[PDB]
């Protein structure tokens, strides 16, 4: 009866997380643990390298 | 303040209705313990950031000092969804589940 | 991007200024036998308020000779608390205490 | 001042009738990781492949 | 075999808080301090005995896992990670060893990996020839088991 | 003689790869039983135990 | 140059080594925050006299 909502699955937030590097301190290279920890922690461990 | 403007209306019809998406479900004795303690059975593919992540991972040590510091207070505790599931009274199957 | 004083003395009211600074917490520092520089450096133009509202963090990075560099700013606890979701639906902080 | 250990039923009932097992069980189960229901059905639908 | 620590040795749980950077004569040393004293020793070479057991090899940083290898050979630190979980082939003295663990696999295999290691029982080995040369230098080795 | 050692290994005859087991290394060794779900499980992973 | 501890052993008496030394007096200071190195500097031969 209404087209009421709108199904997403992995829903993106309003707010974000944005962070500037000082380039001269900082490697470029991603950083990894074991893949199954690296699955889950990689991501945030890579935004605040 | 029309920028405001629209995102008070975007977020007025956010309409978005979640669906379970692609998840994991990781054997507990591949997971470095300071990461199993926050995480339960299952996750979303897409974890998002959060700083909680980086307890006993970041280099910085004073961050890292920190950051435990602040888990370790009983005012606050991380978590990775799943946690809360609600079967259906018949059916017996899943049906909303927290994360 | 530098903003003359003139623009700032003789635009519109309603014009959008983009004033740019510098953290510079993480400058290089100077090698000891190096001659020092001809010249000072001078800013001219100032906020009146607080210019960093939105700092989650800052200076994710090591000292030698000091434990936390000054200035480094952790990550606020409510950053990391899941907290829960009341039967109501409305999200919660982790309590403070029992009861 | 406690001694946490494992004590079989057989220990307890004297009826031969109602028990089946061992500590055996229990320590094999401690060697098992943390199961979901899923998981749960993956391992017994790879013990019937 | 299983080397006993020897007597002087202070236990040290390991964590991310003791190894840190510090200046050190020009240099950003990755500096070890020791908890009984409190005190610092940037240099693998110079630092106390210590039993260093280690629970869980997760955020452990290579310039961290890399010195203390170097202060297990620099300073006879003896370390226990318990870690690691592995099958061990017994090798006879003629088939000698096949496989080659290097410290950095040992201090970085996932958590979980079945690691296997190959373990000597060299008792099968007959005496040298009276007139064989001299060895001027020594033979060493790292990996010893924790339980029979 | 000149047996070196004399070992006691489950029978690899008797638990064969029909039944899934791989005694190759000391251990009993079954792939696709614990396994995460979502993921590939690693190999040589411990759970195989 | 590396005079190898090899050849100050073995060699006849009269040869005549030349043995290098670095000043470190204005070795450059590192960066408050990089990264620690790996690895050790050895010096293996020394000097008698000044």
């Amino acid at each position: 009866l209404s087209d009421d909502f709108k199904q997403i699955s992995d829903p993106k937030g309003y707010l974000t997380y944005s962070v500037k590097y000082e380039d001269q301190f900082t490697k470029k290279d991603k950083l990894r643990a074991s893949e199954a920890d690296d699955r889950i922690v990689g991501p945030t461990v890579n935004l605040f390298k | 303040v029309s920028g405001l403007l629209m995102v008070l209306f975007k977020v007025m019809t956010d309409n978005r209705l979640v669906i379970v998406g692609e998840t994991t479900t990781p054997m507990s004795n591949t997971l470095s313990t300071v990461v199993n303690n926050v995480l339960r059975t299952t996750y979303h593919n897409n974890v998002g950031v959060n700083p909680a992540l980086l307890r006993d991972f970041t280099q910085v040590n004073w961050l890292n000092r920190d950051i435990t510091n602040m888990l370790q207070q009983a005012g606050t505790k991380y978590g990775l969804g799943l946690t809360e599931t609600r079967l259906d009274y018949v059916r017996l199957v899943k049906t909303i589940v927290g994360h | 991007q530098h903003v003359d004083a003139e623009s700032i003395m003789t635009a519109p009211k309603g014009k959008l200024f983009h004033l740019q600074f510098m953290d510079g917490l993480l400058r290089p520092e100077p090698s000891a036998f190096d001659p020092p520089a001809s010249g000072e450096d001078m800013r001219l133009i100032y906020p009146l308020q607080p210019i960093s509202v939105a700092r989650s963090m800052r200076a994710i990075v090591n000292h030698n000779e000091v434990d936390r560099p000054r200035g480094a700013v952790a990550p606020s606890s409510y950053e990391m608390d899941t907290g829960t979701l009341s039967r109501n639906g409305d999200l919660l902080y982790s309590p403070v205490a029992n009861g | 001042r406690y001694h946490e250990s494992v004590l079989e039923i057989a220990d307890i009932f004297d009826q031969a009738d109602f028990i089946q097992t061992s500590d055996a069980v229990r320590q094999l189960r401690a060697l098992m990781p943390t199961l979901s229901t899923s998981q749960i059905r993956h391992a017994i639908e790879r013990i019937a492949q | 075999f299983v080397p006993d620590v020897p007597e002087g040795y202070v236990a040290v749980q390991y964590a991310h808080r003791l190894f840190s950077s510090s200046l050190a004569n020009k240099r950003n040393r990755v500096t070890y301090t020791h908890p009984p004293t409190g005190m610092a020793y940037p240099s693998p070479t110079g630092r106390p005995h210590v039993h260093m057991t280690i629970n869980e090899r997760a955020g452990m940083s290579k310039l961290v896992a890399d010195n203390i290898i170097a202060s297990v050979i620099k300073s006879n630190w003896v370390v226990d990670i318990l870690d690691i979980e592995y099958t061990a082939e017994v090798m006879t003295p003629s088939e000698g060893y096949t496989q080659h663990v290097d410290a950095e696999s040992i201090m970085t295999a996932p958590k979980g990996k079945l690691f296997h290691l190959q373990f000597m029982d060299g008792l099968l080995r007959p005496e040298p020839s009276a007139f064989d040369p001299p060895a001027s230098g020594e033979d060493m080795r790292l990996i010893y088991p924790l339980q029979p | 003689y000149g047996a070196a050692v004399v070992n006691i290994d489950l029978n690899r005859d008797f638990f064969d790869t029909a039944t899934g087991i791989d005694l190759t290394k000391g251990i009993p060794l079954v792939q696709d039983l614990l396994v995460p779900i979502g993921v590939t499980a690693g190999a040589e992973q411990s759970a195989e135990y």
